[PDB]
């Protein structure tokens, strides 16, 4: 019933260790008791807990150009309009009219997409570093 | 026929120009250079004399100097002069001109 | 020849509109867009002056503005006119049009 | 020309309804009808104005509405009239008519 008695029996099954206790003790004060914890190795001396919110997956992005932030080489923007398919996309005529509401509205569009092939990707790298369109494929 | 930049096309052969290709869109989104292809809106530059499918009298091109006309994708002949494009095709070749 | 859209088609060539693919049945099941495939029946909008088969003379379309017809499913050649699709055909290559 | 069911064909095109294929034999085997193949012989349902071969005056069909005439293997077009089939061949594509 309570989260002393979660670190209690974390730190018994951990022969004794009780910072494996409190942190598997946070670890499901955080995600919840049902929720998704996965050890893996450190590089540091000590263990470390990291929480992942939102939707965060193992893909970058397609073109190293999009980048505007370089203090950590990333893309980042606020407020901004998805675009998503499970489609590969190639054409032209298949990339303007979101380009064009997102140009319209003046927000930035993250395309998430199977692949961008090399028609799409010219155009959306064209209209970064010509124009200036927030735009991340 | 006309001659245009000191030099006629023979028999029914028509010498265009071909429009601009578009670089921006509507809305504002700019367009690749090496997608855009071949236009084939185009505007007659100069016209020939014309072929000879009927003896005695010679039949004149259907289109005039200055008429703005639409291309197939194939049939043309490239014409480099002052060292700019220009495309020869044929009076039969023309797909269809737009009057205003 | 008759003009449509600020386009008018060269010697015996047809303008034509597709007609609206089928999108339901009869009894009121959807189809998928993806099979539709072409539509061979139009509707002519613009017509030529006509070819010069004969010596003298010019011959008219067979076909007016304002007829229904059915199309072969190949000798078509596509046009774009105000950002919507048109096909250009010869006079010969129409099968037959529809009378009422 | 002659119209069948809204349609009349153009040029020297004529519209034939192929005669239904056999599936019972003259000694009372029925046939299986994927081997049947298609059917040579038709009724000519509708005919056109006529070609144009030689100039001045229009050449009526050989065939007129109402005959019977074998059809080649090949050169014909399908056309879906009040969905049933009909085929569209060439005035010279026809090979002969019953007369009777």
């Amino acid at each position: 019933t309570t989260p002393e008695e979660i670190a209690q029996v974390a730190t018994i099954s951990a022969n004794g260790d009780k910072e494996i206790g409190n942190i598997i003790s946070d670890a499901m004060k955080k995600v919840g008791r049902k929720g998704v914890i996965t050890v893996k190795d450190g590089k540091t001396l000590n263990d470390e807990l990291e929480i992942i919110e939102g939707m965060k997956f193992d893909r970058g992005y397609i073109s190293p150009y999009f980048i505007n932030t370089s203090k950590g080489q990333k893309c980042e923007f606020q407020d901004a309009y998805v675009l998503l398919s499970e489609k590969k996309i190639s054409s032209i005529q298949s990339i303007v009219p979101a380009l064009e509401i997102a140009n319209a509205h003046r927000k930035p569009l993250v395309i998430i997409a199977e692949d961008v092939d090399g028609e799409a990707l010219s155009t959306l790298v064209l209209n970064r570093l010509k124009v200036g369109l927030q735009v991340v494929a | 026929g006309q001659a245009f930049r000191k030099f006629l096309p023979l028999f029914d052969r028509v010498l265009v120009e071909r429009s601009a290709a578009e670089t921006v869109t509507k809305g504002g989104i700019m367009l690749p250079e090496k997608s855009q292809g071949k236009v084939l809106q185009a505007t007659v530059v100069a016209v020939g004399s014309g072929s000879k499918g009927k003896g005695g009298e010679i039949q004149p091109v259907s289109v005039k100097v200055g008429d703005k006309v639409l291309l197939p994708e194939y049939g043309g002949t490239k014409v480099v002069l002052d060292d700019k494009d220009y495309f020869l095709f044929r009076d039969g070749d023309i797909l269809g001109k737009y009057v205003d």
